């Protein structure tokens, strides 16, 4: 069926993947919820 | 990728969207910008 993605593949067009891979950026949340969640606004303004 | 002329000459070469097995420069356009068949350990990222 060869989907739609190498299909755009070929011609010349190509999807770089992003920096920041999906686990990371979800590791980003789970460390803003701990802060808000242990240290209410402290962790924004300075040490937690 | 590079330090800087700066710093060194020492450059880094990414070949995007490719396997390095089937189709690297040890087997191609730019053949003078080879980095010999193996420049150093082949690196194969998403
Ligand atoms: C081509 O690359 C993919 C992903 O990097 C890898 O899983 C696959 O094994 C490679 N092809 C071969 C024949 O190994």
């Amino acid at each position: 069926a060869r989907d739609l993605i190498c299909a755009q593949k070929f011609k010349g067009l190509t999807v770089l993947p992003p920096l920041l891979t999906d686990e990371m950026i979800a590791q980003y949340t789970s460390a803003l919820l701990a802060g808000t969640i242990t240290s209410g606004w402290t962790f924004g303004a300075g040490p937690a | 990728i590079t330090p800087g002329t700066n710093t060194s000459n020492q450059v880094a070469v990414l070949y995007q969207g490719v396997n390095c097995t089937e189709v690297p420069v040890a087997i191609q356009l730019t053949p003078t910008w080879r980095v010999y068949s193996t420049g150093s350990n082949v690196f194969q990222t998403r």
